[PDB]
């Protein structure tokens, strides 16, 4: 079992950038699929991006690709989400999550979750 | 909650959401029973109740004799070889040393539970569970009938039966198991004796909770080892599992053969993931149990024995992300044997349907619900009660959980059947890839010899005349020596 | 009538004339025991009989507690993977639902057997087999005089022991088996109870007769699953086999290694048919059970479980006719390990005798009556009582029947020992043939290239000077220059 | 007396000094119980004691009714026996008309006698319980038929004690389809078994050995329900005959031997597959590949020859030199270099590969050895446990002496690129053969490439004649031609 | 298990020919050895010919070799016995029979039998 | 349970030769390592030479190297020790020994022993 802790959220103007980080503790991320999710106020938790090992195949939700880049360091202790060209609709609490099994986008199938970091994008 | 994922591309499924309870060590304790050194009751006879007591007494006495001679005594092949009762037998041998029994008897003179530090220097908890010596010497032989042999009370006959019974049953269990029993019965250790013994083990409260809430599993993984009967003492060693790794995540991998579905009966090639079994997180890596059937599942708790495990890197789960991943070389076997079958998973059923086999899924009230096609497919347990593959009906597990179907092209389609090595029991993705590559290289090299000779020209005539080459034929040199030519350059 | 055929050509034997009884489904029933809720007899006193009652009641409470703790919870590798008690556990799961007990309890108020309907529309036959609530509450306690804490009659002690005994025995069984037992003991279900369950089962009369005439086989294929203990009811699920395929022909295939017998050591090659096991006609196909030791034979009746089977085309029998037949690819393994052994068949003994091993067959009255030569051979059980292969004596089966010795060329003699794919564990005739074809083709192509290259022309000398072709050699062009060659005809 | 040798060169160990006790045959005897025909007590009353007697009699009746229903690595190289063929042959003879009559005759006045059966075989028959005498002659005459009562409670308990053995035998047969093993003390009490031993066609030494190990004898015996008819319950007991005892035995332990290259896929492995028990027997060696099914008591090894091969005595030469010319030593090959341990009689073989942490520790969890990658060994002197990865092994603490035989791991002698690396049932010679074939196929491929190279190809097709010079086609006119001069 | 039904028997002049057939019911003959037997008045049942698959391994009794031809259709539903150059001592009731196991000529080793068809050859 | 019996001991004079022999009883030496050991007065046994099959692996102690020859006949019934160029040093009781397991020089691992024959080299 891996513990996750997000950081790097905040408030930015539209068109700005942010970089979210998710640190593993207890164990490393190696052998885990790590996914980013987000939940806006009154909306269900929706998938953003996933990656399965450092430099492995990426997957992005249609709402975010070409704008967001997910990565993991070689030591497999941290997952990163670089967000550029931010828009007001990207405002949400962002969560990193980890799972055994395969690279799937369904939130219910991720076993371990961070507490989330707030991202707010203003007009 | 338990969740499940079926991977269409590799004919395999992962069930996850379970928690571990791994036997990692052993706890040994000494259990004792105090015995009377009665040899023979002397009686005139004629009383029915004395005659009944002497029968029970003789049962006691041959229980002693019998105990007295017992005292004088896919990937499973990759596993190591342990000696399961080495720890318990080692304590048993110490008990045979002269002096140790005395020290147990003294330690248990005042109380029925004492920690005794033996010659070994080891400190083992010792317990006294039955006192037949006090009963026989002080309750039966003071009321020894008379010397006219006539006890007065039928209640004494029934009570002696009750107290002698446990020794008799212990003797029976040892006599048909050559002094070593597993699981440990309630005669060897009552449910209260085991719970109180768990309460004393050198373990965390979480570990005591777990054992106490699963004492039936504890019994199944424990041994009772007959040791010594001497100095009015019967002693045996109970060997209980130590669950050193609990509450870590486990997942079960299910696998089934994945074959091409060509109509010609022998033209097909098959691949099967061989890493089926239980997987549990453990100290930064993964304990892998290939004989999943030997693990014991209690709700979402998985009781496995690390002696039946391999220690693998955490990256082994990447075989469930992408079987061609570069971080871990996933294990597979190959064949051309495309027989049909099903694997019942935690929340569904994998169906490998090949040839002319009829494969369906059904529920009890509405009958057939799904007709499978040739290939490897899957159905969850939602609205399905049974699957039929050929002449075999299977009931699916009805445990609550959510199942996800992960679409992907069957990876067996990616292989060239002419160079596919189809005789590997213990191979891997990269081993197969390499033999495919060696085979393709043995084939061009042959094509290069054949393409080279294809361009060679045959011998000229053998007729004493010189020949030169023109327009793909041999022509006589003399044809050009009868005329005068010009430099053409 | 059992007949047997030995095939000298493939060192194998078929025993036929048997009739099937295949477990194809499951039937679940609910067994209940009515229980009393009472706490300790609340008095003390001196009476020796009351102590015995109290001690028996403490056994009752210990069992109830312990049950509450339980409630809270060659070709075998080709087989699928079932979940044997999935049907029984699904019924047990329904029983934990709230209310469910009251339905069984109200349906059994006047009767000790009634068909109950529950959540999921499930309908299972339920029965009451023991009513300790009636005995303890309305027969035992009302005679416990309270101002004296005494009972007057020693008969009561024995009566209570007798009705409590079944509960204690069911509890011991469940406690040693983590709440699931097989075979189903007569404590879980008496013969009278089991035969009654069978006769009230919705099956055909032929199925009822089969099961009733083989109740001891039914017990071995059944499970008892501890379910619930609550609201004065103990309930457990009995999962009984359903024999949906009966009276179809079965035959048993026996196989043994067939090796060449060259006198040089390491010289020899071996072949073994790997398709040994039980075969039964079933719905236009053949159910094949590789693990023939798991099937159970009663006279001419073969009790097998379809969970342990493959569904094969009917052409699989053609391997007994002609192992090289084009309709079915017969399974074999190859090796060079020519060790001696015997296979005791239904009506005889196959003997694989190799090397310096001494192999004989004997009669109890005459001693040795046949001495085997090196190779694979066979003797009937008519007149033969034992066979000895090396240091192992085997008793042959003495069942009555007739054996036929089918003479023929050992097929291992058809193989070239220097292109023979040895060490093939899961192979087939055609797979071995293809490896041999590839080996011979590479030899053929190599010789054809080496013989054809002589008809082509090697490179001329490399010395800055021009060559022409003449009588299979290169000759200097300069020796022809300066001459006017005039064709003069 | 137990010694152990570890062979570094082949990742294996031999424990020797043991003595044999091999089951070589079977001894069959007929156990009988004499029964009453009484179906009921034909009176009615209110006496509680008789009601208890009547309940016990239902248990007897139902047990009779139940019995009547009953009456109507290298393991794959082993042969296939039929373990109860000897006992079933006796049982089926007891079903013939006349046989039970002979047994009643022979046992009328004595409780043990030899009976000559129809097929000519003779067997001990004994009578271990007479319920006919008890029920007909001791219990029924006590029942007062007019009041339907009995006077004494102790009659109930005596009937219970008398009936018990019959009920337990019936229970055991009913859940085992009429064949039980091991043989329980209800089937055959300890002194009944010791008496049958004293009457077996065996030497005094063999009688002594089985008498001192009756618990092993029991576990290798069968009890076979036969007949219940004409006041007789009869079942067959089938006891082991240890026809080979006191012969030397040794146990072979093996573990995977792999190269230790750092690149995770690059390594090759072999394992000796001939692990198991070996016992001297009649100038050959009985070999038992499934050591777990043999039973070891102190230095005595109880094995069953049905689970053995008969091998030449030179099979021990695999422990001297695995490349010896006299015996072709059995091995398997692989590329799976996973870590594990094999606990031996006096120590532990440790196959440590990759990143796996491997240690050996004393009683106090003091680490006395940290293993490096490869196959190594520690003895049980001062070691209690070994740890390989996440698996902790307790070592056997039997007394003995271990010898560490240094040698070069033979896996180092193999060229990895021609190594046949997925063989399950091979041998030193078969692996050499495969390697040779691989080498010959490469050499033949090279000799074809050589023999075919260096022949001339086609010249240009352009109406011009060509000669050969410096590995090229050059125009004939280059050497014949004159300088053209068109003029007027 | 498989059921068998002969047909085609009748009265033929010596030197004539006749074709018998045996149809399967319950299942096809696939995987079964099918033999033809004959029983003349006053004699025992005698083997004639057998076949195990269509276009497969044949075997004939000495007394009919060269005169009789056994065959099976590709659907494995019918066995045929083409009887040429008939002789009076070919007169018999002819039976088809089926069995598991191997290509064996002993009538006792066959498992299933048809009811027979009468062949009578006049001189 | 091979039984051993030495022969050939006696008095010899320095520089001479002497051949010991050891016959197997009960079973042959087949599959047994046979070693020669010697024990001088006041000293403990000392490894001399071993062999494992006729014409097979040999090994000598450095003190006898070049001078002693061990062999076994093809029938594996007798092992021989040919001693050339004897020195008074070489005086001792010579023992024949046999074992399963490997070719080791440690006397304690030899399970079967002969009775010993005396060798006396005079000067
Ligand atoms: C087996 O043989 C195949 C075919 O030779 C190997 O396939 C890999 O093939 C790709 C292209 O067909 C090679 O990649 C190329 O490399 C450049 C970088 O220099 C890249 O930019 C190109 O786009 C192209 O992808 C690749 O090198 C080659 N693999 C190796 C190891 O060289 C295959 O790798 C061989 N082995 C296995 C296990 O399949
Ligand atoms: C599990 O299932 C329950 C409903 O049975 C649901 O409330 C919950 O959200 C699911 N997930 C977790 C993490 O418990
Ligand atoms: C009887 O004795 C027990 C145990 O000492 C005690 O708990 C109880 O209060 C006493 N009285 C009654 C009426 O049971
Ligand atoms: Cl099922
Ligand atoms: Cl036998
Ligand atoms: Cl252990």
């Amino acid at each position: 079992q891996v513990q996750l802790q997000e950081s790097g959220g905040g408030l930015v103007q539209a068109g700005g950038s942010l970089r979210l980080s998710c640190a593993a503790s207890g164990q490393t991320f190696s052998g885990y699929v790590t996914g980013w999710f987000r939940q806006a106020p009154g909306k269900e938790r929706e998938f953003v991006a996933l990656i399965a090992w450092s430099g492995g195949r990426l997957y992005y939700a249609d709402s975010v690709q070409g704008r967001f880049t997910i990565s993991r360091d070689n030591a497999e202790t941290t997952v990163y989400l670089q967000m550029n060209s931010l828009k007001p609709e990207d405002t949400a609490v962002y969560y990193c999550a980890a799972k055994r099994g395969g690279a799937v986008t369904a939130a219910e199938w991720y076993d371990y979750w961070g507490q989330g970091t707030q991202v707010t994008v203003s007009s | 909650n338990i969740t499940e994922e079926f991977y269409q591309s590799t004919c395999s499924a992962v069930s996850k959401g379970y928690l571990s309870a791994l036997r990692t060590g052993w706890y040994t304790s000494v259990i004792t029973i105090e015995l009377s050194n009665i040899k023979e009751i002397k009686c005139n006879g004629t009383d029915a109740k004395v005659k009944l007591i002497k029968q029970e007494l003789d049962k006691y006495k041959n229980a002693v004799t019998e105990l007295q001679l017992l005292m004088q005594s896919f990937l499973g092949f990759l596993l190591g070889v342990g000696s399961a009762i080495a720890s318990g037998v080692a304590v048993s041998k110490v008990l045979h040393l002269e002096g140790e029994v005395n020290k147990i008897k003294s330690a248990l003179l005042s109380t029925n539970k004492a920690v005794v530090s033996l010659s070994n220097g080891v400190s083992v908890l010792t317990s006294k569970v039955l006192d037949l010596k006090n009963y026989i010497d002080k309750q039966l032989l003071p009321i020894v009938n008379k010397q006219s042999c006539s006890i007065p009370n039928i209640e004494t006959v029934i009570e002696f039966q009750q107290k002698n019974n446990r020794l008799l049953e212990i003797t029976r269990e040892f006599s048909v198991n050559a002094g070593v029993t597993t699981p440990v019965s309630t005669y060897m250790l009552t449910n209260s004796e085991l719970l109180s013994l768990i309460n004393d083990m050198p373990i965390t409260n979480d570990q005591k909770k777990l054992m106490s809430n699963n004492v039936q599993i504890v019994r199944q993984q424990s041994y009772s080892i007959m040791s010594i009967i001497k100095e009015e003492v019967l002693a045996y060693v109970v060997q209980l599992p130590l669950y050193g790794v609990i509450d870590t995540p486990c997942w079960k991998l299910h696998t089934s053969p994945l074959c091409t579905t060509n109509t010609k009966e022998g033209s097909n090639i098959c691949l099967t993931r061989t890493d089926r079994g239980w997987y549990c997180d453990n100290a930064g890596s993964v304990s892998f149990f290939p004989q999943a059937e030997t693990c014991k599942v209690q709700s979402n708790r998985v009781f496995c024995d690390t002696m039946n495990s391999l220690t693998l890197p955490s990256e082994v789960n990447l075989c469930n992300v992408d079987i061609f991943n570069p971080k871990y070389d996933c294990k597979i076997m190959t064949s051309k044997t495309d027989v049909s079958s099903s694997v019942i998973t935690s929340l569904g059923a994998i169906v490998s349907c090949y040839g002319k086999t009829k494969c369906t899924a059904s529920n009890k009230n509405r009958g057939i619900i799904k007709t499978f096609s040739n290939g490897c497919d899957y159905v969850s347990n939602k609205g399905v009660d049974t699957v039929s593959v050929g002449n075999t009906l299977y009931y699916v597990n009805k445990q609550e959980g959510k199942s996800l179907y992960v679409k992907g092209e069957p990876i067996i389609n990616f292989y060239d059947p002419l160079v596919f090595p189809s005789d590997e029991f213990d191979a891997s993705i990269s081993q197969v890839n390499e033999k495919i590559n060696q085979s393709l290289a043995f084939i061009r090299k042959s094509d290069e010899l054949l393409s080279a000779i294809g361009g060679y020209i045959p011998e000229a005539p053998r007729d004493g005349q010189a020949y030169v080459r023109k327009d793909g034929e041999w022509v006589l040199l003399s044809t050009f020596l009868g005329s005068l030519e010009v430099l053409f350059q």
